């Protein structure tokens, strides 16, 4: 319900090291995390580019 | 790998690195030309690198190999991760010579207990974050069905098994995955998923191999 944008990157179940970018509100700006290949959530960009473009200023 | 063992260079020269401008999964070579990874590490201009210990220098026993072919499981289901399985072709085919080999697939499905090998480049910590450079290995009995499903309640479909310890210390983690589980030398897991790395009561799960023994022979036949 709330904005996706401000929920912690999610690494999921799955087990691989995927790197992948998450909007961190604290620091204002776009971040890489390890993503576990599964189960996204929304905070999950492919590039800062789409990361910035979707969450920029949250 | 948490809680392993160097495994030693290319003491296990059937598994690959999948490298996507980094590592990012592990897969398991079936034939000079076949890789079989976890349908989740799908990802494009896949790189597979066969004849690899220190994933982070050239050692001069590598082969760098493009993926031409990249085919999910028609059935995987991204929400269940049931059917987590995916075929590699090589654009190339890879020479084989001692420290780069092919696993035979099963020809009937390991029964709980069984003692197997577990091999990646994952992280190396329960908690916290550690990448080692060389392959780290893993033995680790399969467990029955019914821990299974206790351990993951509505989870555990009739296509995946689990691995490990259930006190905790031993099993896969973040940059396992799509790698092997070899029993009595036959590919019988695919690394998939879990529940956090090497936590009590939480076993690695694995896909079940010798339920796609057909379907593997078929579509690498067909491609
Ligand atoms: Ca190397």
């Amino acid at each position: 319900r709330p904005d996706f944008c401000l929920e912690p990157p999610y690494t999921g179940p799955c087990v691989a090291r995927i790197i992948r970018y998450f909007y961190n509100a604290k620091a204002g700006l776009c971040q890489t995390f390890v993503y576990g290949g599964c189960r996204a959530k929304r905070n999950n960009f492919k590039s800062a580019e789409d990361c910035l473009r979707t969450c920029g200023g949250a | 790998i948490v809680g392993g063992y160097t495994c030693g260079a290319n003491t296990v020269p059937y598994q690959v690195s999948l490298n996507s401008g980094y590592h990012f999964c592990g897969g398991s070579l079936i034939n000079s030309q076949w890789v079989v990874s976890a349908a989740h590490c799908y990802k494009s201009g896949i790189q597979v690198r066969l004849g690899e210990d220190n994933i982070n220098v050239v050692e001069g026993n590598e082969q760098f190999i493009s993926a031409s072919k990249s085919i999910v499981h028609p059935s995987y289901n991204s929400n269940t991760l049931n059917n987590d399985i995916m075929l590699i072709k090589l654009k190339s085919a890879a020479s084989l010579n001692s420290r780069v080999a092919s696993i035979s697939l099963p020809t009937s499905c390991a029964s709980a207990g069984t003692q197997c090998l577990i091999s990646g480049w994952g992280n190396t910590k329960s908690s916290g974050t550690s990448y080692p450079d060389v392959l780290k290995c893993l033995k680790a009995p399969i467990l029955s069905d019914s821990s299974c499903k206790s351990a993951y309640p509505g989870q555990i479909t009739s296509n995946m098994f689990c691995a490990g310890y259930l006190e905790g210390g031993k099993d896969s983690c973040q940059g396992d995955s799509g790698g092997p589980v070899v029993c009595s030398g036959k590919l019988q897991g695919i690394v998939s998923w879990g529940s956090g790395c090497a936590q009590k009561n939480k076993p690695g799960v694995y896909t079940k191999v010798c339920n796609y023994v057909s379907w593997i022979k078929q579509t690498i036949a067909s491609n």
